[PDB]
């Protein structure tokens, strides 16, 4: 492997995903469950060939990263205010402020929405499975266009996934310190 | 409702009564469950053995529950 | 060989680009289905009624709140809420539209059910072009997209206004400011 | 260690101190037939505790919920039936012993019914042995347990005594 | 694998072997009952069926009969013991009159032989036929037999009543 190096590979960490240094101590890319069945418990489709766990993986850490980094954007605009320009939201931090809103019956409208947007791309996900050619975390979103230059679409692939790493990683200090860089605990 | 959801009709989806009982064999009975599901949708009149001893049980169950624990006002 | 609104997803099998508003929009592929009497041509049926319905539900709100209810009628600007008063002093109108259009639906199902069987009929379709507005092609494609779209957004529309006037018992444009 | 039935997947052929490397057929069977044995009577001592803990309807009440303190009130004479009844049926198995085709822990005979055994029986077989080694080793904590603390199983786990 | 399977690779017998008719808890325990346990005389199984029969036949007759008392009375144990010893005298009276009927034979395992061996064109049923081999199915073992479980009956039922006695007063 380029990590850990007296461990020599998972099995299925050959280098074909981006960002990829072959780092999985405890062999978590050989699972033989098929994770689409999470989704839809049988088979359902006879040309359900089946998707690896490596792949369910990759688009889970990529979803993640997207999350961690909008959650971080978030998080850190609520810190220094930066309120809605609406009524009902005054001030009331991040510790405090998901649970007010819970009450305030628009976080249950966000959920809606989301799974919503979550259940049309694990549609994806399960054409996928499928086999059909998309690959994980790819739902061809390139609005402004940044995205061509096959280069800077691979440069900016292992940015995001690095970068959702690391808001992964921030976004739990966040939450368990809750906040020192800009609030107190 | 829930128990509703259980036996494979039109989608792949639920459970085949006949890979059920073919599956429930044992030492002490060779081959088991094999050909009940055959049997079972081939006699009307096996259906009617199962389902009248069924039936009548119930019958005389629902008669002590009735008295042991009255379900009508005034009753 | 992916759907035009949905690049992520693979073109559904069943919507080639035949029925008016077809973008590919069907993550869940619904239109495969064919179980319980239920295919594309009931689903369209359903889709252009539930256009229809939303269409003069929303039309109606929008009426009676903005112009006004009509002469002894009974006010409010609750259209969720003003249906019991009109049900409190005029119940027989109720139960008559009610009858209608239950006879007009047992028609509906029985002509969506024969359309389906022997097909001559589109889904949707009930010779309703008195003015003779859809007469010629090349303006009927585009006022069934025009239909489609505005059924759909009607139909986001008087469902909102559904949970509106039953959450806040108050009107649409009273919510709207 | 051999082609013994009982060889499971965490440890397979379990025999880490070379006890069986060294021994014959004979002692094998010996260490086999010890084996199904404490395992039967350590599930059968196991249900026993936890069952007299939260059921003692015999004796009129009485005989304290807690073991190794009924173990001293039962009659005394109810615990001879006992001794002599195991005794019995242990000469009941000791006479089986003699019989062709013995096998080390099959009091029941199966080798009579079951020539060319098939992968479920030796999987129910291997069930028992590793049920009855967890039994063992439950039944020995529970006694250690009871000696030290004072306290039975479902009352030391019911007040936090862990 | 299966339990289940005939008797003796026969099909045609009305018998199965099961895990309870051919079982090798099954074989041992009947190999150590009195009837069956090898190396015993006929009186010998008798007296040990008599004796346990007289034990465990005096208990039901001392405790639920005519004359009980909850607490020890040497008329109860009268009672059981002489009511006990009636009914061994009646079992002893079936089985004298049962062997009287049943068997003509003085030694068996041999007269099988002879008939098989030697002829048997004679009226049968004595000579030819003859059903089982062991020494009860003779006159003069079934006569022993009987004699042992009337005797041991009574010696069983004595020493019954001797420790029902002695675990009431003792007790
Ligand atoms: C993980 C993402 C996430 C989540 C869950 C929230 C959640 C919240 N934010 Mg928020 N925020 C985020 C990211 C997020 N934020 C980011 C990245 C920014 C910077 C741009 C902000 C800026 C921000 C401000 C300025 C304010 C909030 C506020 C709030 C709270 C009120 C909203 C509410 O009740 O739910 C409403 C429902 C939702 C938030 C669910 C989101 C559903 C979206 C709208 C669907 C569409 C998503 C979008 C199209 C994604 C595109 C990707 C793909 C389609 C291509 C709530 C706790 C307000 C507050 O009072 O907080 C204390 C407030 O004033 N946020
Ligand atoms: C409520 C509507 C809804 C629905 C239907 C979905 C549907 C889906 N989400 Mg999802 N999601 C939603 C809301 C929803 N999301 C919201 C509001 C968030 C923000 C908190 C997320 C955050 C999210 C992430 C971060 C991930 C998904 C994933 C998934 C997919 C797999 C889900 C699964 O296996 O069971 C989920 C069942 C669970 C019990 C969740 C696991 C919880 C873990 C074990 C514990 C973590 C700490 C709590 C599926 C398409 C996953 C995916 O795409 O995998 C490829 C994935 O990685 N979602
Ligand atoms: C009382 C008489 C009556 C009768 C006999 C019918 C008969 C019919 N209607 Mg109907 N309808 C009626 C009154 C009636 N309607 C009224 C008063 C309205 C409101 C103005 C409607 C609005 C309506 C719509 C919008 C639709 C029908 C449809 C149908 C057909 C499908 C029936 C079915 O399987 O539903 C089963 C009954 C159900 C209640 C199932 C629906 C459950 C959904 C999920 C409820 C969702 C609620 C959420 C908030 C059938 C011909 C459908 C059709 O023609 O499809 C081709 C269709 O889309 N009807
Ligand atoms: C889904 C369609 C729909 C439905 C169910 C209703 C239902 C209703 N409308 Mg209505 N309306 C609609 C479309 C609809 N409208 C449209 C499209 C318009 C604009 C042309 C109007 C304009 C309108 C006015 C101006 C008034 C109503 C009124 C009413 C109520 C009593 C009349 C009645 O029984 O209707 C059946 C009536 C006939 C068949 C005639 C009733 C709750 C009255 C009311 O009480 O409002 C508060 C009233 O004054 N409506
Ligand atoms: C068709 C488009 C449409 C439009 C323009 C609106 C517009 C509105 N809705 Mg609404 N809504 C819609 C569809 C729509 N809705 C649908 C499809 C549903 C689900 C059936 C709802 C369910 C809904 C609820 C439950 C509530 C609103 C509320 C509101 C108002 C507050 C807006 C806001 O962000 O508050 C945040 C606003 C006038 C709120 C309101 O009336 O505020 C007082 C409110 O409580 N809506
Ligand atoms: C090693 C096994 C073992 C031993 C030594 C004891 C010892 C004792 N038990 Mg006990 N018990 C056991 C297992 C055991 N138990 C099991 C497995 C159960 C669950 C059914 C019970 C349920 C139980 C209750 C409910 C009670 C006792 C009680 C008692 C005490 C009085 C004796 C009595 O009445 O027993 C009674 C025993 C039984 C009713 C069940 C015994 C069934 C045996 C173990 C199975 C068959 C044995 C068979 C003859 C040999 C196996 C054949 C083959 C495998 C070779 C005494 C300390 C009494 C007491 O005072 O509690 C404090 C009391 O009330 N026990
Ligand atoms: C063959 C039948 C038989 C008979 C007649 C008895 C008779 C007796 N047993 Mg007993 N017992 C038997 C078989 C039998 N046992 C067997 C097979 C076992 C299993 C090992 C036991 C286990 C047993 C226990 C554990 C106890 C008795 C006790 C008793 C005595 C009291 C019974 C009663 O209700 O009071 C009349 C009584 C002398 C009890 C006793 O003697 O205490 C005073 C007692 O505690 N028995
Ligand atoms: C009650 C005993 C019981 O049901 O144990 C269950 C025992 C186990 O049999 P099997 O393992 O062969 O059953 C497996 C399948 O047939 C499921 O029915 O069945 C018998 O042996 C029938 C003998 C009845 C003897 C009556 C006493
Ligand atoms: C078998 C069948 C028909 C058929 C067939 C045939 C005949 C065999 C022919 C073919 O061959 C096959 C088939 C299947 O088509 C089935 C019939 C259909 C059903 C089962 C009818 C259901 C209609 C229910 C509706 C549409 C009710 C809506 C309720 C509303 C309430 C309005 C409110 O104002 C109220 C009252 C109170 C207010 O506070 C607020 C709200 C809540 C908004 C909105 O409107
Ligand atoms: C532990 C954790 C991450 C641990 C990561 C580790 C150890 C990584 C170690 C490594 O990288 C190094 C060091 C070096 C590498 O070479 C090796 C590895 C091994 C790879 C994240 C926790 C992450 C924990 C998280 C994210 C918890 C979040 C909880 C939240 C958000 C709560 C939200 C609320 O809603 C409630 C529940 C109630 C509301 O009332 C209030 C609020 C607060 C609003
Ligand atoms: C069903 C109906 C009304 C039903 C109303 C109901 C149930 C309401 C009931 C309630 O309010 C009450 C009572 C009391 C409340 O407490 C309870 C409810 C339940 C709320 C009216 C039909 C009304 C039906 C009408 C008006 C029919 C008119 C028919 C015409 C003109 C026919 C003409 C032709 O027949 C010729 C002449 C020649 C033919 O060849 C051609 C044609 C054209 C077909």
């Amino acid at each position: 492997s380029k990590a850990v190096p007296f461990l020599e590979a998972p099995k299925a960490l050959d280098g074909s995903l981006p960002a990829d240094v072959g780092f999985d101590p405890l062999g978590l890319s050989d699972i033989g469950f098929d994770f689409t069945y999470l989704m839809v418990p049988t088979k359902w489709d006879e040309s359900r060939t089946g998707l690896s766990a490596l792949k369910w993986f990759r688009e889970a850490e990529i979803k993640h990263g997207r999350f961690a980094m909008l959650a971080v954007l978030g998080w850190v605009a609520v810190d220094m205010g930066l309120r809605l320009p609406v009524a009902k939201y005054a001030g009331y931090n991040a510790v405090q402020a998901h649970d007010v809103f819970v009450k305030s019956g628009d976080m249950t409208v966000g959920l809606l929405a989301i799974g919503f947007l979550e259940v049309v791309m694990g549609a994806a996900i399960y054409e996928m499975s499928k086999g059909s050619d998309r690959a994980a975390g790819e739902f061809s979103f390139d609005p402004l266009g940044l995205g061509k230059d096959p280069s800077k679409y691979a440069r900016y692939q292992v940015s995001e996934i690095k970068n959702g790493r690391l808001a992964m990683l921030a976004f739990g200090g966040i939450a368990t310190q809750a906040v020192l860089t800009n609030s107190g605990f | 409702i829930v128990a509703g959801h259980m036996y494979k009709t039109n989608w792949f989806l639920g459970h085949s009564i006949k890979t059920i009982l073919e599956a429930h064999k044992g030492p002490f009975t060779g081959e088991g469950h094999k050909g009940l599901y055959e049997v079972l949708t081939t006699s009307w009149h096996a259906q009617l053995a199962i389902n009248l001893a069924l039936f009548g049980s119930l019958s005389i169950i629902v008669a002590h529950h009735m008295y042991a624990m009255p379900p009508y006002p005034y009753i | 060989e992916r759907s035009k609104s949905l690049p992520f997803l693979m073109k559904p099998k069943n919507l080639d680009g035949s029925m008016a508003g077809d973008v590919g929009f069907d993550p869940l592929g619904l239109s495969e289905i064919n179980d319980v009497g239920v295919d594309l041509y009931w689903l369209r049926e359903a889709e252009l009624k539930h256009c229809r319905l939303g269409m003069m539900a929303a039309a109606g709100i929008l009426f009676v709140e903005i112009l006004g209810p009509a002469p002894g009628f009974p006010a409010g600007k609750s259209q969720m809420d003003v249906f019991w008063k009109v049900y409190a002093e005029k119940p027989s109108l109720i139960g008559a539209s009610l009858a209608a259009i239950a006879i007009l639906e047992v028609i509906s199902g029985v002509a969506t059910t024969q359309g389906r069987q022997n097909g001559d009929r589109a889904p949707g379709d009930y010779n309703f072009d008195p003015l003779g507005f859809g007469k010629d092609p090349a303006k009927f494609k585009d006022l069934q997209l025009k239909e489609v779209k505005n059924g759909r957004l009607a139909m986001i529309a008087a469902a909102g206004m559904i949970l509106q006037g039953v959450s806040t018992h108050q009107g649409a444009l009273e919510n709207l400011s | 260690l051999d082609g013994m039935i009982g060889s499971s997947a965490p440890f397979k052929n379990f025999d880490p101190l070379g006890f069986a490397a060294k021994a014959d057929q004979k002692t094998l069977n010996k260490y086999r037939e010890s084996e199904l044995k404490h395992g039967r009577v350590a599930m059968l001592a196991v249900l026993g505790w936890i069952v007299q803990e939260f059921w003692h309807p015999l004796y009129d009440g009485k005989l304290s919920s807690n073991p190794l303190k009924a173990l001293t009130e039962v009659p005394l004479i109810g615990w001879a039936q006992i001794f002599v009844a195991i005794n019995v049926i242990e000469y009941l198995q000791n006479k089986i012993k003699e019989l062709p085709g013995y096998r080390p822990g099959d009091y029941l005979g199966t080798w009579e019914w079951v020539e060319q055994s098939d992968e479920g029986w030796d999987s129910y077989q291997t069930k028992e042995l590793n049920n009855g080694r967890l039994a063992m080793v439950a039944i020995a904590g529970l006694i250690v347990q009871d000696l030290i603390t004072g306290q039975a199983a479902l009352e030391q786990i019911t007040a936090g005594n862990t | 694998v299966s339990f289940i399977k005939p008797y003796r690779q026969d099909p045609f017998v009305g018998h199965l072997a099961t895990p309870i008719t051919t079982s090798a808890f099954t074989r041992a325990y009947l190999k150590v009952l009195p009837a069956y346990r090898p190396g015993l005389t006929p009186l010998s199984r008798g007296a040990e069926i008599g004796f346990t029969h007289g034990y465990f036949l005096i208990g039901p007759f001392y405790t639920y009969g005519p004359l009980r008392s909850v607490e020890f009375s040497l008329t109860s144990l009268a009672a059981g013991l002489l009511a006990a010893i009636t009914l061994l005298l009646i079992l002893t009276v079936g089985l004298s009159i049962y062997g009287q009927v049943t068997y003509d034979v003085y030694d068996n395992a041999l007269i099988v032989k002879l008939v098989r061996q030697m002829v048997g064109s004679e009226r049968t049923q004595d000579l030819p036929q003859i059903k089982g081999t062991s020494e009860l199915d003779t006159v003069l073992g079934w006569q022993k037999f009987s004699e042992g479980f009337f005797s041991g009956g009574l010696i069983g039922s004595i020493v019954a009543a001797v420790g029902i006695a002695l675990y009431s007063t003792y007790l």
